[PDB]
DNA sequence: ATCGATGTATATATCTGACACGTGCCTGGAGACTAGGGAGTAATCCCCTTGGCGGTTAAAACGCGGGGGACAGCGCGTACGTGCGTTTAAGCGGTGCTAGAGCTGTCTACGACCAATTGAGCGGCCTCGGCACCGGGATTCTGAT
DNA sequence: ATCAGAATCCCGGTGCCGAGGCCGCTCAATTGGTCGTAGACAGCTCTAGCACCGCTTAAACGCACGTACGCGCTGTCCCCCGCGTTTTAACCGCCAAGGGGATTACTCCCTAGTCTCCAGGCACGTGTCAGATATATACATCGAT
C-alpha cells in the first residue's frame, strides 16, 4: 500500500519537517 | 441526484462490514459536491491566467498541487496518472 | 409578563456552551457579554440568508440559503448541502 | 451494430462517474472548453479522497465497537489526521462534538 | 458534597454531541432578528434551517470560548474573564470574529 | 496591446478634485483595485444566477452581489447609485 | 457611446467584453454592465475622494500610496471591504498603546 | 543622555514607508527556498517579483507583531516573549498565522 | 566576504528590531530571534512554492512578479500595485 | 493505608425505526461521425537577467554598564461553584388550516451572432514643475539643575 | 521653577525626472438587423409551516454558604538598551554575455455538436437488525478516618 502515515508531532499544526 | 451510490461502493471496497449512517451519508454527498467546486473553480482561472481556453489534465494536476496539502497531494497526483494512461490504455 | 427573547439564553445554556470548549471557570460578567456576541453572529448570517431569498421569488428562508449564507462568509457547513 | 456500451468509469478503473463529472465541467462554466482526459483526473482524485476519509472513519467507529458510521466518527476522524484537517480547516461538521481536551490543568 | 465536579461535566458535555441551546427560544430570537431587515413583512422558516443555523451559532461560539481560554491560561489565570473574549476575537480578525 | 483603467482613474480624479495629481504608482493600485473589486462582485453574480437556474447575469444579480458584497452604508449608496444609472439608460 | 448615454466614466463596453469573456456565466443581460460600471465609479470616486483629502492635510498635489493607505484604513467601511489587502509601499497607522505619563 | 529613545524610533518609523530588511541578503534568501522545490534546475528571478516577496513578507510581519503586543499587554507584561508569538500564530487559525 | 554568514542569518537582528518598533513594540526578549526567524521561513515556504508551481504550469523557467501575487491571492493576502 | 457508597463498566433482554436490498422505470450517458479552430511546435529576436569588479559608507557587530523589568511570595477579600428547594416553560403529540413552494404551458422580448464602419484609447515623445535635498535660521521642548 | 542644549520646524534655493499633455495610429466598440429561446407570467395542486391545546417533567431559578482564587504589594535578580568603537558588506556604477520570454506562422488532432439507443441510477416499497435503552451485577475509587 505504502499509504500516507500520520504521526502525532508536538507542534498541532504543519511548520517545519512535517 | 447525489453521489450516494459511490460512497457506499467505495466504502464496501475499503470495509467489508460496515455501514455508514444516512446523515454521514449526506456529509460525505456534500463534501465532494466541495472538494470538486474547489478543484475546478482552481482550474478555471489557472486555464484563465494564461490565455488558455481548455482545461486540460495539467491543469487539474496544478490545481490539484495548489490545494491538497503535503503528503496527501503526492498521493493523489499518482492516483490521477495511474488512471489516466490506463484510460488512454483501453 | 414576557422577557426579551435574548434573555432566553440562560446561564445554564451559556454554560453548558462553555463546558464543552474546555472553561473551567466563568465570570459573571460573561453572561452579558456573549449574549451581544451570539447576537452579532446571528445578525450577520440572517442578514446574507434573508437577501438570498430576496432574490429569488420565494418568500421563506430555505436551508439552502443558510448554508450559502455561511460559506459567503467562509465558516462552510455540512450535512445539509446535498 | 455497435458494441456493448462499457462505461468510462469501468474502463479507467474508477467507482466515481466520469461522465457525470464531465457533465458538471461542462454545464458548471468553468470554462469554454473541456478536455478529455481532464475529468477522468477528477474523479479518481475524488475517489481517493473518499477512500481516506471511509477508512479513517472506520478505523475511527470499530474500536467504539459501533458497526455503522454516524456523523461524529467523522468529525473524530478529520480532527485527528493533520494533513486531512487543514484541507477541511475551514468546515464545519455539523452534529460533530469537539475532540476531547482538558487543556492540561488538573490536580496532581 | 461533592469537590471538583467541574471535570466530570466537561468530561461528560465534550463526549456528547446534542445541541446545548433549546430549540425553541432559538427560534423566537432568529423570528426577532429576521424581521428587522424585511421591512416590516413577515417571514416563514424551514424547519431544517433553524437546525443549520442553531448548528452553525454552536461551532462558532464553542470555538469563542475555547480560543479565549488560551488567552486566559496565557495571563495566568483560569477563571474567564470577557476582556479576553474581546480580545480574542480582536485579533482573530474583522471577519473571523465578527 | 495592453488594457488598464489609468483613464478612468484620472477622469473621475480630475472629476471630484480639480487640480490635484496621482502618481503611476497609484495608479497601478487603483488599477488593480477596480480588477479586484470586478472579480469579486462578477464571482458573487455567476454563483448567484448558477444557484437559481438561471444563464443570464442580470442587473437582479448584479443588485444582490453588490447588497451582498458591500458591507453597511457603502451598499446603500452604491444600490441608489447603480439603479439612477439604468433608469437613465433606459431613457435612451 | 454607451459611456455618454448612462452619464458615467468607466466604459460600459470593456466592462461588457470583460463579462462575456471572463466566462462568469453564458449570458450576458444587458443592464449588468450599466450597473457595474456605475457602482465601480462610486467605489473608485469615493476612496480617490478621501485619499485626496489625506493628500491635502500633507501638503502635496500628488497622491502617493501611503496616502491610498491612510484614506483606506481611516475610514471604517473600506477597512471592512479591503481587510485582507496590503498595499505596497504603505505604512502602519500611527498607533500607541501605554502613555509615556 | 537620551533616555526613551524608542518612543522617536517608534515615531520615525511609524511615519516612514520605505521597506526594512535589506534587499540583497533576502533575495539570497528566497533563492535558497527557491532551489529544494526545482528538484536541482535554478530558477531567474524577475527584478519585480523579489521586491513583491519583501514587501508582502514585511507587511505579514508587522501584522504579526501588532497581534503579538496585545497579548503582551495581556499578560501584564512588556516585553515581547516568543510564547506570545506561538500563542498569537495558534489562535489567528489556520490561513491567517501560517 | 572572508568567511561565509549562515544564508539563513540573511535577516539581521537590528533588522527584526526595526520591524517590531514599526509595530509598536517597546521591548523585545533576546529570544526572539531565534524564533522569528523561524516564522519567515514558513512564511516564504508557503507562497515560494504555490509561486514555482504556477511558473511549473507554463512552460516557463523564470518567476515573474504576476506568479507571486497569485501565489499571494490565493491564499488569502491580496496584494496591490503589481498586479495589472 | 482500609471501608463505604458512589460512580463506572459490563452483561443481559427488548423493542423500533432506519437501513439495505429488491423492483421497475427512464432519462442521461455512450457510440458513431463530422467540421473547424485551439493549441502544439518550430523558428527568430532582443529584452532583461546574471555575473563580475571597484569604490565608497552606512550599517552591522561587539563589548560594558546600569537600571528597570520579570518573577516569586503572601496576605486580603470577594465572587463563583455547589446544594437544596421551588417553580416554570420547553417539549411531546395531535389536530386543523392554508400559504406558498413547486410544477407545467405559453409567448415574446431580449440577447447572441454577424458584417461594416470609425474614433476612443494605447504607444511614444516631450517638457517642466512638484517634490526631494540641503543649508541657514527660528522656535520649542527637555533633561539636567 | 530655571536653564542652555539639542531637537524640531520652517524657509529659500537647486535640480531632476517623472507626471501630464500632445500626436498618430488601429483595432475594438458601435450600429443594424435577424433568430431562437430563456424567462416572464399565469394557472393549479399538494406539501409543509403555522397556530393552538393540553398534559408532563425535566430543566431553570433563587438563595445561602464557603473557600479557592484574583490582585495588590514587595523584594531580589537579570537581562535588555544605550553608547562607543571597530569592521564588515550592501549598494551604486559599470560593462558584457546570453538565456529565454515573447512573437509569428504552420498544421492537425481534438473536441463540440447531432442523432440514436439503452442501462445505470433514480424513486418506491418492505423486511430486518443495529442500536438505544432499561435493569442487574461486578468493580474501581475517593473521602473520611
Amino acid at each position: 500500500k505504502s499509504r500516507r502515515i500520520s504521526r502525532r508531532p508536538s507542534d498541532w499544526w504543519v511548520v517545519k519537517s512535517e | 441526484e447525489s453521489y450516494s451510490v459511490y460512497v457506499y461502493k467505495v466504502l464496501k471496497q475499503v470495509h467489508p462490514d460496515t455501514g455508514i449512517s444516512s446523515k454521514a451519508m449526506g456529509i460525505m454527498n456534500s463534501f465532494v459536491n466541495d472538494i470538486f467546486e474547489r478543484i475546478a473553480g482552481e482550474a478555471s482561472r489557472l486555464a484563465h491566467y494564461n490565455k488558455r481556453s481548455t482545461i486540460t489534465s495539467r491543469e487539474i494536476q496544478t490545481a490539484v498541487r495548489l490545494l491538497l496539502p503535503g503528503e496527501l497531494a503526492k498521493h493523489a497526483v499518482s492516483e490521477g496518472t495511474k488512471a489516466v494512461t490506463k484510460y488512454t490504455s483501453s | 409578563v414576557l422577557r426579551d427573547n435574548i434573555q432566553g439564553i440562560t446561564k445554564p445554556a451559556i454554560r453548558r456552551l462553555a463546558r464543552r470548549g474546555g472553561v473551567k471557570r466563568i465570570s459573571g460578567l460573561i453572561y452579558e457579554e456573549t449574549r451581544g456576541v451570539l447576537k452579532v453572529f446571528l445578525e450577520n448570517v440572517i442578514r446574507d440568508a434573508v437577501t438570498y431569498t430576496e432574490h429569488a421569488k420565494r418568500k421563506t428562508v430555505t436551508a439552502m440559503d443558510v448554508v450559502y449564507a455561511l460559506k459567503r462568509q467562509g465558516r462552510t457547513l455540512y450535512g445539509f448541502g446535498g | 451494430a455497435r458494441a456493448k456500451a462499457k462505461s468510462r468509469s469501468s474502463r479507467a478503473g474508477l467507482q466515481f462517474p466520469v461522465g457525470r463529472v464531465h457533465r458538471l465541467l461542462r454545464k458548471g462554466n468553468y470554462a469554454e472548453r473541456v478536455g478529455a482526459g481532464a475529468p477522468v483526473y477528477m474523479a479518481a482524485v475524488l475517489e481517493y479522497l473518499t477512500a481516506e476519509i471511509l477508512e479513517l472513519a472506520g478505523n475511527a467507529a470499530r474500536d467504539n465497537k459501533k458497526t455503522r458510521i454516524i456523523p461524529r466518527h467523522l468529525q473524530l476522524a478529520i480532527r485527528n489526521d493533520e494533513e486531512l484537517n487543514k484541507l477541511l480547516g475551514k468546515v464545519t461538521i455539523a452534529q460533530g462534538g469537539v475532540l476531547p481536551n482538558i487543556q492540561a490543568v488538573l490536580l496532581p | 458534597r461533592r469537590r471538583q465536579g467541574w471535570l466530570k461535566e466537561i468530561r461528560k458535555l465534550q463526549k456528547s454531541t446534542h445541541l446545548l441551546i433549546r430549540k425553541l427560544p432559538f427560534s423566537r430570537l432568529a423570528r426577532e432578528i429576521c424581521v428587522k431587515f424585511t421591512r416590516g413583512v413577515d417571514f416563514n422558516w424551514q424547519a431544517q434551517a433553524l437546525l443549520a443555523l442553531q448548528e452553525a451559532a454552536e461551532a462558532f461560539l464553542v470555538h469563542l470560548f475555547e480560543d479565549a481560554y488560551l488567552l486566559t491560561l496565557h495571563a495566568g489565570r483560569v477563571t474567564l474573564f470577557p476582556k479576553d473574549v474581546q480580545l480574542a476575537r480582536r485579533i482573530r480578525g474583522l471577519e473571523e470574529g465578527l
